[PDB]
């Protein structure tokens, strides 16, 4: 969510949660669009934690 | 022969190469392939083939 300012360096921190996001279920996404609340992919339904 | 096609050898290893390294994976402790959800395991297979 949202709220920053533009734009000389990405595609590298592009490699950092296409490079970062570590150790555990699920990681995210490519492209980046804009503004909204944000309803998306399929997850997970119940075990432990 | 060997003078020629060779060293210039890298250049058309740049009809090629830099987009760093995938099962390139070989240096850490044990988990970087045995956690949940990732790109390069669909690959290192068998005991057959």
């Amino acid at each position: 969510s949202r709220g920053g300012v533009p734009m000389l360096h990405d595609n590298v921190t592009e490699s950092l949660r296409r490079i970062t996001a570590s150790g555990g279920r699920l990681n995210p996404t490519e492209p980046l669009p804009i503004f909204g609340g944000l309803r998306p992919a399929t997850s997970a339904g119940i075990a432990r934690g | 022969t060997l003078d020629v096609q060779m060293g210039r050898f890298m250049e058309t290893w740049a009809d090629m190469m830099p987009h760093h390294p995938h099962w390139v994976n070989e240096h850490l402790t044990i988990l970087q392939f045995i956690a949940p959800s990732n790109p390069r395991l669909r690959f290192e297979l068998n005991p057959a083939f």
